């Protein structure tokens, strides 16, 4: 059968599990250790056997027999960090998880914010521009503020190129409003759409650890000149040699 | 490892970080452990040495002590590129050496790597302490010039 | 005169000589080879014509 | 130019300050060389190697 | 599932010659302290195991008392007969909660517990 | 019968700095008493910086608060420079709310009842809307030396800085001739300490 | 060390503030929270002084709503029943 | 920064394209670590597609060699920009300038 | 915070006549110096004597 990215796991201790949500993958922000699990995947599985108590599992469980071993693919050590970013690609047809449809609400949500902002500073730039037309010919100093602010353009205003000015913007808001309509149902196709992937393989799932490696005797620094060099020891302040001023070098 | 200097030791030792020193003698401490007596099975040794807890320090000092090592930089030209030391522990990451014995390496400190090896049985420690020891190797084999000259 | 960002932290400049070419696009091969390779362009020039 | 420059701040012309020492708190002979290197860090880590 | 139940009872009863109650009230012992080790506050935890389809229900229980010292395990005895009025300080109101997924882990308690109760019994 | 060195003149010149005067003292306790308490100075003394933050609207530290122009990074590096001395505890928690067009400086902490900001207008972030706001918690605590992060955070919201628990920055000593004494061969050491504000310079002469 | 030694001898009742707060900062469910506003119970110190047997009575309190009730004013070190002596004070009486 | 440069990190740096650079010039309008919002000056601009621009940087992602290629608003607010100008530091830059 | 390694002589070994080493433990990671310096700088001259 294929795998199984669920925290549904046994033997891993409360202690690993801490760390992982309620769909095996590691929390947005959780500063982990060398060796701690991040993604859990259910799936080197040999032969194990069952005693009447692993039996039992049949009656309330429901599972025949737990696969046929148990172990959880836990990771190796040698690196700090802290978990920034998390994507989810799924395979079309494959059962999107809880986890992975909440990255896929956040990116919609994402999405339409970024559009609807662009729409509405767009907008702004364009009553702006009206704004800036209307100064002469035909001004309204009280009565630009009266109306709602959509219609900007039957005000008293002859032909000129300030109507015809005001025709062009009107045609730009119109091609904002259909455009802004077909692009968030098309980027909403593109959120909810699957990905063509590997030849079967269900989802992957990458997480971007963030270390932060600040410096410590055997990094390598060099000037701008050929002048190499392992730093050998950081000595304390108060060795360095000083002037007679008071500054340590 | 990355050499640093370590200007402190003699020629006979040298610095040796404490999680290369924890990785290259987990038999030993695996067999110290077990002297004692404060672990059973294999499996508890192994999980004291993955949790590095406060005793197996100790354990570490009492096999590094009189056990030396084959350092060995990476373009071995002739047979002073090879010499053996005493570790001495190291806070760090860098593998310290002592200066005279760079002339031997044709090692200097702009980034240069070397490889410890660690003498299992009892004829290795004894060939690396009574033939391979760098206080054994201060005449060049080409002549009869000193090779701890100081750099 | 000197722009906006220029006024922020001018730069002390020594030298001698008085420039007469400025330092040019300093990517002008990639970007000029790939604009000379795909430009719809016929006559048998550009490089898919 | 850059004995000029040192000119106009207070530094000394030679660009040699005399400095003490931190450990016995006494005066290094012959005064020494400071100034300021734009010095940068490579990344040949030492955590990467070992 | 459920027959396999009873196949485990009566292959346990006859080869460690033991009352299948008590292999019976072990298993729910095992099972509760399972149960409360799921949730973070300290409960009381009762498993009833049906004695012929082996299926198991799960209670959180709290006791009757006059002054509560423990909200996770015990209720005033007013509040208590508001569910049943003929509850006393002492008795036990229950309430039926998720009974646990019987994962490895519930099964690696459970066969603790088996082989505690077999050496309690074989040493009688 | 060695002459013994008392405190003469605390001549605080400015805010942060100032030049303690020792008199007076036989040739050769000059450099031996202002090397050592220089040493002493900068070695260890108690200072009163901060441990951790906990922004409202962040996760982890490498993320982007919607409203500010400075990453969440370079808002722990602003407050890992607060100067804050505190008075009769081990820890304390500071709270900051700011809301508004402009800078947050270091005055808007709500302060307690003994915390005192000894550099008010140190700038931490910048707000750039009218409905966008700040809300952290900072965690100010006493220490010695400098105590990093990967030496020493349970749940995720908590953000560690790293933790530069001291109050000096440059100390230096400058023996001289005396003349106060009519005896001769006596000698002065004239220390002109930089402290950031949290210490008092007698204090710390004092504590060496 | 002993010249060095003497060379260094010249320097060598009130309310709690937490029965004030409204009882929305116990971060209850919005059931709870809902249920204890019918009963007119704005501050916690409004809620201290109700026996457990007073909430069982109010409409739609379940024994689960109780539960979480008791387990976060045990994590805030308070307990169903206490008398508070002049509660509510005056400061409070005006809203 | 460089202390001691050779004037020759403007051009490396805008040259590049690691930062920012304004396509139109005009007064900013909304500075934010995320995003950047140019007002075109009148003098620059179109007669259609009103436009003010906005500017989305990158924040923290994988470069190639494991490194974090960020971008930094180095603006104020309501500052004037002209064309051709750097808005957003890049990765080991500063104020336009190239510092490694 | 004042609480630092309190240190002590664990050893003098005075080697044959007229000459001793004293080895002193444990000490801050800065403090060798200064209490080397300072005993090394008074002996030498302020400690008094007759010739
Ligand atoms: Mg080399």
């Amino acid at each position: 059968g294929p795998e199984e990215i669920t925290a549904d796991i046994p033997n891993v201790g409360e202690a690993a599990l801490s760390k992982l949500d309620e769909s095996g993958i590691v929390y947005i922000g959780a500063e982990v250790t060398g060796g701690d699990i991040l993604v859990g995947k259910v799936t080197p599985k040999g032969e194990t056997q069952l005693t009447p108590e692993e039996k039992l599992l049949r009656a309330i469980f429901g599972e025949k027999a737990s696969d046929v071993k148990d172990s959880s693919l836990r990771v190796p050590n040698g690196v700090s960090g802290t978990v920034i970013d998390v994507q989810v690609f799924t395979r079309d047809g494959v059962e999107k998880d809880k986890r992975a449809l909440e990255i896929e609400e956040m990116q919609l949500k994402q999405a339409k914010k970024d559009l609807s902002e662009e729409l509405q500073i767009l907008e702004a730039g364009l009553f702006s521009r009206i704004r800036a037309v209307l100064v002469a010919g035909g001004v309204e100093a009280e009565k630009l503020d009266k109306l709602p602010r959509d219609r900007w353009l039957e005000l008293g205003l002859t032909d000129e190129e300030k109507q015809n000015q005001l025709e062009q913007l009107a045609e730009q808001y119109d091609e904002l409003k259909h455009e802004f309509e077909k692009k968030l149902e098309a980027k909403r196709r593109k959120i909810t759409q699957g990905d063509d992937l590997a030849p079967g393989v269900l989802k992957i799932v990458k997480v971007y650890l963030a270390v932060k490696r600040r410096i410590q005797p055997g990094d390598k620094m060099a000037g701008r000149h050929g002048n190499k060099g392992v730093i050998s020891k950081i000595n304390p302040i108060e060795d360095m040699p000083y002037d007679e001023n008071g500054t340590p070098v | 490892s990355v050499i640093t200097v370590g200007p402190y030791l003699r020629l006979h030792q040298c610095g040796l970080p404490k999680k290369m020193a924890l990785e290259l003698f987990k038999p030993f401490i695996y067999g110290k452990l077990e002297l004692r007596g404060l672990a059973t099975t294999i499996k508890a040794a192994k999980k004291m040495v993955e949790r590095e807890e406060a005793v197996v320090w100790d354990i570490l000092d009492e096999v590094i002590r009189e056990h030396p090592v084959l350092l060995n930089r990476a373009p071995t030209l002739h047979r002073l590129g090879i010499q053996a030391f005493e570790p001495v522990l190291i806070e760090g990451k860098a593998i310290q050496l002592h200066p005279l014995v760079c002339a031997a390496y044709n090692a200097d400190f702009d980034g240069d790597q070397m490889a410890v090896h660690v003498p299992l049985t009892l004829e290795a420690q004894l060939e690396a302490r009574a033939l391979m020891m760098s206080t054994n190797n201060i005449l060049s084999p080409a002549n009869g010039e000193p090779i701890i000259v100081p750099s | 005169v000197y722009s906006y960002t220029e006024k922020k932290r001018i730069r002390k400049d020594f030298g001698k000589r008085p420039q007469v070419l400025d330092v040019p696009y300093l990517l002008s091969i990639q970007l000029d080879s790939f604009q000379k390779f795909i430009e719809q362009d016929p006559e048998g020039q550009y490089g898919l014509e | 130019e850059i004995k000029e420059l040192l000119k106009l701040g207070d530094l000394p012309t030679s660009g040699q300050i005399r400095l003490y020492d931190g450990r016995t708190g006494e005066q290094f002979e012959r005064p020494v060389t400071v100034g300021y290197m734009y010095m940068l860090k490579l990344n040949h880590l030492v955590d990467d190697k070992m | 599932m459920n027959k396999e139940i009873l196949a485990v009872v009566e292959a346990v009863s006859n080869e460690k010659a033991l009352p299948r109650e008590k292999i019976f009230e072990a298993l729910e012992s095992a099972l509760a302290t399972a149960t409360k080790k799921k949730y973070e506050q300290e409960i009381d935890v009762r498993v009833q195991i049906d004695r012929k389809s082996g299926d198991f229900d799960t209670f959180r229980r709290w006791l009757v008392v006059d002054e509560v010292t423990q909200p996770t395990k015990e209720i005033t005895l007013e509040a208590a007969r508001y569910e049943d009025e003929s509850l006393n300080l002492g008795d036990y109101v229950e309430d039926q909660i998720e009974s646990v997924t019987f994962d490895r882990i519930t099964t690696q308690t459970a066969k603790q517990v088996i082989v505690q109760k077999v050496r309690e019994a074989e040493r009688a | 019968e060695f002459l013994k060195p008392r405190l003469v003149d605390i001549e605080q010149v400015s805010s942060t700095h100032a030049k303690v005067t020792l008199e007076p003292l036989e040739r050769g306790f000059g450099h031996t008493l202002g090397n050592a308490l220089r040493r002493i100075l900068l070695s260890s003394m108690p200072g009163c910086a901060v441990t951790e933050v906990e922004i409202d609207g962040v996760l982890h530290e490498y993320s982007t608060k919607e409203g500010v122009q400075e990453d969440i990074l370079e808002i722990l590096l602003n407050l890992k420079g607060l100067a804050v001395r505190v008075q009769g505890k081990d820890e304390v928690i500071l709270t900051l709310n700011k809301s508004g067009i402009g800078p947050v400086t270091a005055a808007d902490i709500t302060h307690d009842g003994d915390v005192e900001i000894v550099k008010p207008q140190h700038v931490i972030c910048h707000l750039t809307d009218e409905n966008a706001s700040i809300s952290m918690r900072i965690k100010v605590q006493r220490g010695r030396g400098y105590v990093p992060a990967s030496t020493r955070e349970r749940p995720i919201g908590r953000l560690l800085v790293d933790a530069c628990y001291s109050p000096v920055e440059r100390i230096a000593y400058n023996v001289e001739a005396a003349r106060v004494e009519q005896r001769t061969d006596l000698d002065k050491l004239v220390i002109e300490m930089e402290t950031n504000g949290t210490i008092d310079p007698e204090e710390a002469i004092r504590r060496a | 060390a002993t010249i060095l030694a003497e060379q260094l001898e010249a320097f060598v009742p009130e309310f709690d503030p937490i029965l004030l707060r409204p009882v929305d900062d116990l971060e209850l469910t919005v059931r709870s929270a809902n249920c204890l506003k019918a009963e007119a119970i704005h501050y916690i110190g409004d809620l201290v002084q109700r026996t457990e047997v007073e909430l069982l009575k109010t409409p739609n309190l379940g024994k689960k709503s109780l539960t979480e009730i008791k387990d976060v004013l045990a994590s805030r070190g308070l307990s169903l029943g206490m008398r508070l002596e002049n509660w509510p004070p005056a400061s409070i009486a005006d809203e | 920064k460089p202390l001691v440069g050779t004037g020759m990190e403007r051009a490396v740096a805008v040259d590049s394209g690691v930062t920012a650079v304004a396509k139109r010039g005009g007064v900013v309008q909304y500075v934010d670590a995320s995003r950047i919002v140019i007002k075109v000056n009148e003098d620059e601009m179109y007669p259609g597609e009103a436009g003010i621009d906005i500017y989305n940087l990158t924040k923290y992602t994988r470069s190639n060699q494991n490194t974090c290629i960020n971008q930094m608003p180095c603006v104020s607010l309501g500052e004037p920009v002209e064309r051709g100008d750097v808005l957003a530091d890049g990765p080991s830059t500063d104020l336009g300038e190239l510092a490694l | 915070v004042t609480e630092f390694l309190k240190p002590r002589l664990v050893d003098i070994e005075q080697v044959s006549s007229t000459h001793a080493k004293v080895t002193l433990e444990p000490l801050e990671r800065g403090f060798g110096h200064t209490l080397g310096n300072a005993l090394r700088r008074i002996l030498l001259s302020s400690m008094p004597g007759c010739a």
